[PDB]
DNA sequence: GGTCAGAAAATCGGTTGTGGTCAGCTGCTGCCACCGGTTAACCTC
């Protein structure tokens, strides 16, 4: 439960477009993930632009400056 | 002395019971022979069969008259048919008429 | 001794393209579970 709350906080530390992109990518709002072009359709840009945003956002989350609170949750 | 371990056949998850963003649900209605509705909440993306088992005791059919098909039911092993598989018509009718003649001569005199 | 103009970045975003890879789908491939017919073993008409 504390992991879910910390995940929500760190997910909300970044902006809403990439936030909802990650949420739709992993089903953190519904329990069902979407295709890349599905997320691109429901946002408004192409899926490759979506993939670039997703990859750089995944790197930003991977960075230790935001991985401090999730370093040892495993 | 004797301390064991064990578990029932089943695993346990840990989720949160949110009650808003559920799957879209179609509610289907069935009916038994004796006027017994059984409301069946399916998914909204779900095929609805015409028949469904209920707690009433039988397979209650749909409340629609759309699928009324009663066709495929028959008793495959009747004593008359398995008599016919071993005994011929003339032999059986001869036995029948002999017993009819016997009971005519018995009751009549 | 100012002055539009061009060259050349980068930056978000399409595009194409294409290549592959895999989820799955599904008709053969073949083996595997009841079903019962038959075939040599027991009791004495």
């Amino acid at each position: 439960t504390l992991l879910q709350d910390q995940l929500q906080s760190v997910l909300d530390t970044l902006s809403e477009r990439e936030a909802g992109v990650v949420r739709l990518r992993f089903g953190l709002t519904d329990g069902q993930p979407r295709t890349l072009d599905e997320i691109g359709q429901v946002y408004g840009v192409t899926r490759e632009r979506i993939r670039q945003i997703e990859s750089k956002t995944m790197s930003k989350l991977r960075h230790p400056s935001r991985s401090q609170v999730l370093r040892d949750y495993l | 002395d004797r301390v064991l371990r064990g578990s029932r056949l089943g695993a346990v998850s840990y989720e949160t019971d949110r009650n808003h963003d559920l799957a879209p649900r179609q509610i289907a209605r069935y009916r038994t022979d004796n006027g017994e509705e059984f409301e069946v909440p399916f998914a909204d993306d779900a095929e609805i069969p015409g028949t469904w088992l209920c707690r009433n005791g039988m397979e209650g059919t749909l409340i629609e008259g759309d699928l009324p098909e009663p066709k495929k039911v028959k008793p495959p092993r009747t004593h008359w048919d398995m008599l016919l598989e071993r005994r011929s018509i003339e032999e059986l009718e001869e036995l029948l008429k002999e017993r009819l003649e016997l009971i005519r001569s018995r009751r009549r005199g």
